């Protein structure tokens, strides 16, 4: 799965390999799988782009995608 | 020397008119943002197809040679444009080391950017543009020539200013045809994940969201074959290593059954003058089972 | 059809060496293999050596293996038998033969009935 | 030519009167795949390939899509999706002689099966065993080709048969090989049953305003259906509007 | 329906076949429901000359 804000916003995206490990393939392992191109953040926000198992992602500030 | 193939090497893959539509097509195109070799003479491979471009101020480059050896002993293609006409021939030519019969075909017809695509019989697409190394932007190449020559080509060279060479690959593309049937934009469906997304949705404009595009699958690295220990070999010794043989009129018949027949020991042996097999290959026998074998 | 003409026969002392030639004319493009045979007085015709036209692989009778060499010049449409270490037992009329039959198996040229035959050339080996 | 070195003739830019073939009584086998012979007269193609060679009778069956055997594997392979005709006739009178004609060869060994319309003319010594041959024949080192035994007295199965394979190039390009079917005048702004170069349909042909390129032959709709054509006789573009219809 | 043909043309007596016989002499329908029986008659229908 490819996570993207609108192309209208940015051409920078992230990738989710579902229910695999991060071994098999800025990388983050989640209950949903291997997430690539998104920065892990401690701060919690309103869900923008749902990923799964309580992980959402969004495009935020210099700007990049965050989970 | 190397440059970036930004968005160049897009040609109309077929003779069909299409307007105000995004059409997905698999063919040999120039992968976007690839390395193009830069030259300002030598012989170059022709992997599956070639994207040639030339930046010219005085029209130094004139022609191309294609083939396998590019000397006599085989057919080779020669294309030459000289100021007023173009000549194409496929004779088994004797070329020079540094150039600048049996003819099975013959045809007769930096600010200048001339872009060509040569692929396989033979297809030549091209486009001429004014320009201000390799320009960033987008333009499509219309077919010019279709030579039904069927010449085997694995190498080529140029006949004379800079030029660039790229190698085509089998990549799926999404092409945007406008109202006038002209290709105005394209997507390489494998360049980057956003492009996979664009190709999946058949659009150039992806709205915010998460899109399932492909399927990751680990490929097996090796093949394992396991069968039980070879046991109960067929008594070939009994027959071949028999002390005494029978007369031809009273030829012995030994029946072979319920055993593993090692034919290798036989067809690899140097003790036999005649080892003739009809309607079967000895080697293949190892892969075959039979109810009964008669020696 | 092809015509086969042998030359080079004669008298030689044992231990010496002699080269026979067979020139092929006519339908030369048809040639698949050439063979040398010999016939001694009162004996049956006996295979000596064969060569495949393409590739030049050679097959020899046991009686001559290691002593005789067969070779061919494609350009000249000529086959040669180099008869080294001549023995009394080599005395015979030697015949060249041509076939357009292509066998996958070189050894078949030992027994194949050939298409065209030379006139024969006498080789006589002198004592000691 | 021998089957291993089968000849290929290209046919282009001509009118093919196929009656001359299917109305001839000279052929034992006339087998057409992905096409009916009679219909050929109504069809155009960009190219036709006549692949000619000789085999023995019993091997004629191997000249068909997805066959196996020496011929289909090592000599001449048809694709599983072959669209064309196979014509074969006995040539015992021509290709056989008293004593046996051995001019015709076949490949007997090969390291792999041939691809469709692959031509292998190599004479490399086949390494049957583990020992490299280095171009020297001997034990497990055989010549890849073998002759056919064509005698007039041979069984029909072993008698020589001359084979021509016609492959038709249904591509999206201009078609230069057409049937004898005569042309007619063009009618506009009427519901008609049209045939352009074998491309059949029913519609209303109108003067188009589409900017076809000098090379572009016909146009298509979103449904991958023909929406506009170029007249083969006139470089004029026509829009096709399907004949007026509606629920009642 | 009784008649005589040569051996190699027996194959033309079947649904959806082509050739001189199937086209100009005797045509079976594609949806034929019945039997075709053929036997050699060299002893009866052939003579010296
Ligand atoms: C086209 O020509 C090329 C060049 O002569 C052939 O490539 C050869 O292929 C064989 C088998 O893979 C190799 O052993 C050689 O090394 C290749 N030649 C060179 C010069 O590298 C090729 O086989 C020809 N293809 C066809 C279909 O005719
Ligand atoms: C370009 O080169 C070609 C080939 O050398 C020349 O074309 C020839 O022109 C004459 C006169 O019309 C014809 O008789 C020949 O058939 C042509 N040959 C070929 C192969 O096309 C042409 O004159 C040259 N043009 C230049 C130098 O302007
Ligand atoms: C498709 O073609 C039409 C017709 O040529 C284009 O409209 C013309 O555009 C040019 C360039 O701006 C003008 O000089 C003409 O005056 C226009 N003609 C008309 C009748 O409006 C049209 O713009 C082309 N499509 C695209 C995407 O450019
Ligand atoms: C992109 O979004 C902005 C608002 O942030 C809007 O004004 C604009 O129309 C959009 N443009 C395109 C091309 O989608
Ligand atoms: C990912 O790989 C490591 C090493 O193989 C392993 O310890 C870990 O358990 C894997 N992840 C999961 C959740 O299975
Ligand atoms: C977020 O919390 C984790 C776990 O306690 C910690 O390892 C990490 O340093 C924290 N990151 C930031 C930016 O404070
Ligand atoms: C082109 O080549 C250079 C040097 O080999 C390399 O660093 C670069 O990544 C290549 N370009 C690509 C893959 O876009
Ligand atoms: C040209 O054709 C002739 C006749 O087939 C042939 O002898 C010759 O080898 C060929 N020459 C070249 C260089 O292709
Ligand atoms: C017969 O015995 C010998 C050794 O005693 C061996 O080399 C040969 O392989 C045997 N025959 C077979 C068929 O294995
Ligand atoms: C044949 O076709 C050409 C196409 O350019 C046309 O000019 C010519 O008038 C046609 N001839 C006839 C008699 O139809």
């Amino acid at each position: 799965s490819v996570i993207t804000p609108g192309t209208n916003t940015s051409n920078q995206v992230a990738v989710l390999y579902q229910d695999v490990n991060c071994t098999e393939v800025n990388v983050f392992q989640t209950r949903a799988g291997c997430l690539i191109g998104a920065e892990h953040v401690n701060n919690s926000y309103e869900c923008d782009i749902p990923i799964g198992a309580g992980i959402c992602a969004s495009y935020q500030t210099s700007q990049s995608i965050i989970a | 020397a190397y440059t970036n193939s930004f968005t160049r090497g897009v040609y109309y893959p077929d003779k069909v008119f299409r307007s105000s539509v995004l059409h997905s097509t698999q063919d040999l195109f120039l992968p976007f943002f690839s390395n193009v070799t830069w030259f300002h003479n030598p012989v170059l491979p022709f992997n599956d197809g070639v994207y040639f471009a030339s930046t010219e101020k005085s029209n130094i480059i004139r022609g191309w040679i294609f083939g396998t050896t590019l000397d006599s002993k085989t057919q080779s293609l020669l294309i030459v444009n000289n100021a007023t006409n173009v000549v194409i021939k496929v004779c088994e030519f004797q070329f020079c080391n540094d150039p600048f019969n049996n003819c099975t075909f013959e045809y007769v017809s930096f600010k200048n950017l001339r872009e060509f695509v040569f692929k396989n019989y033979f297809k030549i697409y091209s486009k001429h543009t004014p320009i201000n190394d390799l320009p960033q932007g987008f333009s499509a190449l219309e077919p010019l020539v279709d030579l039904p020559i069927g010449i085997n080509i694995t190498r080529f060279q140029t006949l004379l200013a800079a030029y660039y060479v790229g190698y085509l690959q089998p990549r799926t593309f999404l092409l945007k045809y406008n109202e006038n049937g002209t290709i105005t934009d394209a997507v390489d469906c494998a360049l980057d994940p956003l492009s996979e997304t664009k190709c999946t949705l058949k659009s150039f404009t992806v709205e915010k969201g998460i899109y399932q595009t492909s399927n990751f699958r680990v490929q097996p690295t090796e093949s394992i074959v396991r069968f039980p220990n070879i046991t109960n070999l067929c008594p070939f010794g009994e027959v071949f290593n028999a002390t005494r043989f029978a007369s031809v009129y009273a030829w012995n018949r030994k029946r072979i059954s319920n055993c593993v027949a090692d034919y290798s020991v036989l067809y690899n042996s140097a003790s036999f003058s005649t080892f003739k097999c009809y309607g079967v290959s000895p080697t293949k026998l190892n892969d075959l089972c039979f109810t009964n074998v008669y020696a | 059809q092809v015509q086969l003409v042998e030359s080079g026969g004669g008298l030689m002392q044992a231990g010496g060496s002699l080269r026979l030639s067979c020139a092929v004319s006519g339908r030369t493009f048809s040639t698949a293999a050439m063979g040398w045979f010999r016939q001694a007085p009162g004996k049956e015709r006996e295979f000596v050596a064969a060569i495949r036209w393409s590739g030049g692989s050679a097959y020899y009778a046991d009686s001559v293996k290691g002593r005789f060499t067969i070779s061919r010049d494609k350009a000249k449409n000529t086959v040669y038998l180099q008869m080294n270490s001549l023995k009394y037992e080599d005395t015979a009329v030697y015949y060249c033969a041509q076939t357009h039959y292509v066998s996958y198996l070189l050894s078949d040229y030992a027994t194949w009935p050939y298409d065209y035959w030379g006139q024969g050339t006498q080789v006589t080996v002198s004592s000691k | 030519a021998s089957v291993y070195a089968w000849n290929r003739k290209r046919i282009s830019n001509c009118v093919a009167d196929y009656s001359v073939l299917y109305n001839s009584a000279s052929f034992s086998t006339f087998k057409c795949y992905g096409v009916s012979p009679t219909k050929l007269n109504d069809l155009c193609f960009t190219n036709v390939y006549a692949d000619s060679f000789v085999i023995r009778g019993d091997e004629v069956r191997q000249i068909a899509p997805g066959q196996t055997g020496k011929i289909a594997d090592y000599n001449y392979k048809l694709p599983d999706d072959f669209t064309g005709c196979v014509i074969a006739w006995n040539s015992n009178n021509l290709d056989s002689k008293v004593g046996g004609n051995y001019n015709y060869l076949y490949r007997l060994f090969r390291k792999s099966n041939l691809k469709p319309f692959e031509r292998d003319i190599s004479t490399e010594i086949y390494q049957a065993g583990s020992t490299p041959c280095n171009g020297v024949e001997g034990f497990n080192c055989y010549f890849p080709l073998q002759s056919y035994g064509f005698q007039p007295t041979n069984g029909v199965g072993y008698q020589p048969y001359r084979v021509v394979v016609l492959s038709f190039e249904l591509l999206h390009a201009p078609a230069t090989v057409c049937g004898p079917k005569k042309s007619t005048n063009l009618v506009k702004n009427k519901c008609v049953n049209f045939n352009f170069n074998g491309l059949t349909g029913t519609g209303v042909l109108t003067e188009s305003n589409k900017k076809f390129l000098p090379f572009q032959q016909f146009g298509r709709d979103i449904a991958d259906t023909t929406d506009a054509v170029r007249d083969p006789q006139t470089l004029e573009i026509l829009d096709i509007t399907p004949c007026s219809f509606g629920g009642v």
